[PDB]
DNA sequence: GATCTGGCCTGTCTTA
DNA sequence: GATCTGGCCTGTCTTA
DNA sequence: CTGCAGGGTTTTTGTACAGCCAGACAGTGGAGTACTACCACTGTGTAAGACAGGCCAGATC
DNA sequence: CTGCAGGGTTTTTGTTCCAGTCTGTAGCACTGTGTAAGACAGGCCAGATC
DNA sequence: CACAGTGCTACAGACTGGAACAAAAACCCTGCAG
């Protein structure tokens, strides 16, 4: 799988990490054979429920997985509290609880989510470093205030219309 | 021209080790906090009948390309009274800005706006300490449901979101 | 002197730190009038023995102070091993 | 992977570089000198204990005590023969 | 009983 | 003697 | 074959007429141009070891 | 004289293919921004009662 | 099923040429017409 170990981690490695055939070097790991095909089996109905809140909008883009969430989820709880109970007995993180709960609901209602991901902030972060060093003025004064003009310059879509440069 | 309804997502995240800068004044601390927003959508109504109309989507919202900075702070995320100080002016125009409609001047025409604010964007933890909850990992777990940890260990697929702002706030 | 407290000494507040201005800023700090002296008079002659290895070319840009560098780290030394021994 | 490095400048030291240049080829010789060390690093290439150790100059053959004694007297002594032998 | 050595733990220094 | 309550440490968890 | 010397060859290099368009010169009053200091203020130096003294552990007699 | 039919005309405009030569893009395996606190449970010593 | 890239690669696309075909444009023409 190419990866290496991180403190805290980034979603990138979680997107390599959850993967099947990421699965598949562990699978190798665990001498237990019932064991290695349950969480084989569990990452499975992982990737069938994960483009659900994924992807921008699973109405069209992925019906199935969204019609079959619920059943999915509840075959996915049904297999936690059965082999891994020791782990989930009194406790529950707070995302897998909030995946396998609300999910279905919250898309019902705004029609769709991921489109509403906190990525679209967080990236912008990745500016706001450069535009702090490349582009600021610099001093603790006038700094915030050249950083969030040249920011907004570069989020207007007047000039990426121009930066497209028609085909 | 009149019937427009324009859906705004917002979002506010902090960031830490940003080195303060030798300066003049006045103290500040080391991390940052970036508020900004995003069009997501905007959309039409009349003359009546049918629905609302999409317009323009964002087609990538998660682009860095569209994130509008708004207020830019050095801010540790952990002290409440100064994050409140700051964003309190910026949350009064959004809940006196929702009843009211926009007038521009575009395509040559005065047109009107209806905007729809869904802040999105905000981390659990964030989240959690602008709703006055108890982060993160207190025994309440979920933010739209009133469910206990171990209550949410028994069952788990089944649940009803009922965390709303009044709700809260009440 | 408008200087950020530090974690590691970096080479540029390393140069806001020694100038006189900054010294005679720290000389408030001190109660004692003696120490004042010494401590400044100290930067003074360090001031005068910086320009020497830190410039490109010390044998034309700053010739004086080079000819009294032994001189005057003598004094230095002699300041050190006597105050503050 | 600094080994190959090595050895070619102390190969180098001895021959002369000829480069056609300005329409005709010319003779260079050079002259290297290593002086932009940080001193833990000067102290690893040369094998000297390190960084805080009784024996502190790099230059000198002075200890901690002996270099508290006297301050600004000292002769040079320490380059890269001597310290082979 | 009580050395010696080495020990860790502290504990400061100097470069980084 | 021996509760109580707190106090700190520890102990894993849980978020960023 | 070399050396130089009358002229050949073709080709340069410019002067010769005479008419004529272009843009520079010079003015202006100042326009708004373009390039200038100046102002605080920054970024890159980032981890080990040596050495002293304690003193308790524990082997050795 | 007109009207349009259907030919004359030159002259656009492009046509098929084989050597190549330049130019822009997809293929590569792969990267950046999410970074600090508290909550709950259990044990147990301290320390105050009495 | 985040997204703007990350350089150098890959060879996709952009070019000629005569040899000749065809279609179309917009004239002139003559034809058959009130
Ligand atoms: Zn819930
Ligand atoms: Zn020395």
């Amino acid at each position: 799988m190419k990866l290496k170990p991180v403190m805290r981690m980034n979603g990138n490695y979680a997107r390599r990490l959850m993967t099947r055939e990421a699965v598949e070097a562990v699978c190798e790991l665990v001498p237990s054979e019932e064991r290695r095909e349950a969480l084989l089996k569990l990452m499975d109905l992982y990737l069938q429920m994960k483009p659900v809140w994924r992807s921008t909008c699973p109405s069209r883009d992925c019906p199935d997985q969204l019609c079959q969430y619920s059943y999915n989820s509840q075959q996915f709880a049904d297999l936690l509290s059965s082999m891994f109970k020791y782990r989930y007995d009194g406790k529950i993180t707070n995302y897998l609880h909030k995946t396998l709960a609300h999910v279905p609901e919250i898309v019902e209602r705004d029609g769709s989510i991921g489109a509403w991901a906190s990525e679209g902030n967080e990236s912008g972060n990745k500016l706001f470093r450069r535009f702090r060093k490349m582009n600021a003025r610099q001093s603790k004064t006038f700094e915030l205030e050249d950083i969030l003009k040249h920011h907004w310059l570069y989020t207007s879509k007047y000039l990426q219309k121009f930066m497209e440069a028609h085909k | 021209t009149s019937g427009f309804t324009v859906v705004v997502k917002e979002s506010c995240d902090g960031m830490g080790d940003v080195s303060e800068k030798h300066g003049s004044g006045p103290a500040v601390p080391e991390k940052a906090v970036r508020f900004s927003f995003t069009i997501m959508s905007i959309s039409i109504r009349l003359e009546g009948e049918d629905d609302g109309i999409t317009i323009f989507q964002e087609q990538k919202p998660n682009s860095e390309l569209s994130c509008r900075p708004l207020c830019l702070m050095f801010v540790d995320e952990s002290d409440h009274e100064t994050l409140t100080a700051i964003l309190g002016p910026v949350v009064a125009e959004r809940k006196a800005m929702m009843e009211s409609r926009l007038i521009i001047s575009v395509g040559g025409l005065l047109r009107s706006f209806r905007f729809f604010f869904r802040g999105t964007g905000y981390d659990e933890k964030m989240v959690r300490e602008m709703e006055g909850l108890e982060a993160s990992g207190s025994t309440y777990i979920c933010t739209l449901c009133d469910s206990t940890r171990a209550e949410a260990s028994q069952n788990m697929v089944l649940h009803s979101i009922t965390r709303s702002h009044d709700e809260n706030l009440e």
